[PDB]
C-alpha cells in the first residue's frame, strides 16, 4: 500500500496547532485586555470562541457517531479486523 | 453542560468579574 | 467606557471558525480518504488532531482553572459584582 | 478518557475497519 501519498489535505496539522497557540493566545490576552475596554468585547469573544468551539465539536461528535455506525456496519460486511 | 461549556461560563463571569474594563 | 476598541487579536474568530470548516473538512475527507492509502497516514492524522485537540483543551482547562483562582481572589479583593 | 479521547479512539479504529486503506 501507499505509505506516502500526495496528502493535500495534511495542512490540518497547520492549521490546528497554529490555532491553538494563536486562539489561546488571543484567549489569554482578550481576557488579559479586557481590563482595558467594556465587557461586550469580552461577551462577544468568549461568545464566539464557544460557540466554534461547541461547533467543531458537535461537528465531529455527529461525524463521529455516524462514523460508528458506519464504518461498524461496513466493518462487519467486509471483514472486522483488529 | 459540557466541561468546556461550564468552565466557559464560570471563567468568563470571573474573568470579568475581575477584569470587566468597563465595570 | 471603550465598547469599541483596536482589538487586533481579534483575528481569533477568523481562525477558530475557519479551522473548524478546514479541520473537520480535513477530518471528514482524510477518513475517507483513507481507503486510498496505508492507515499510518490515519495514524498519525488522528494523532496529530487528538494531540492537538487535547493540547488546547488542555491549556485552556489550566488557565480556566488558574483565571477562576486568580480571578476569585481579585473580584473579592477589589468588588466582586454581578 | 474523555468524551473526545474516547470517540477518537473509537472511530478511528472503527473507520480504519472499514476504510484502513492498506488493510
Amino acid at each position: 500500500g501507499s505509505h506516502m501519498a500526495s496528502s493535500r489535505q495534511k495542512y490540518a496539522e497547520e492549521e490546528l496547532e497554529q490555532v491553538r497557540e494563536a486562539l489561546r493566545k488571543a484567549e489569554k490576552e482578550l481576557e488579559s485586555h479586557s481590563s482595558w475596554y467594556a465587557p461586550e468585547a469580552l461577551q462577544k469573544w468568549l461568545q464566539l470562541t464557544h460557540e466554534v468551539e461547541v461547533q467543531y465539536y458537535n461537528i465531529k461528535k455527529q461525524n463521529a457517531e455516524k462514523q460508528l455506525l458506519v464504518a461498524k456496519e461496513g466493518a462487519e460486511k467486509i471483514k472486522k479486523k483488529r | 453542560g459540557s466541561e468546556l461549556n461550564e468552565l466557559a461560563e464560570f471563567a468568563r463571569l470571573q474573568d470579568q468579574l475581575d477584569h470587566r474594563g468597563d465595570h
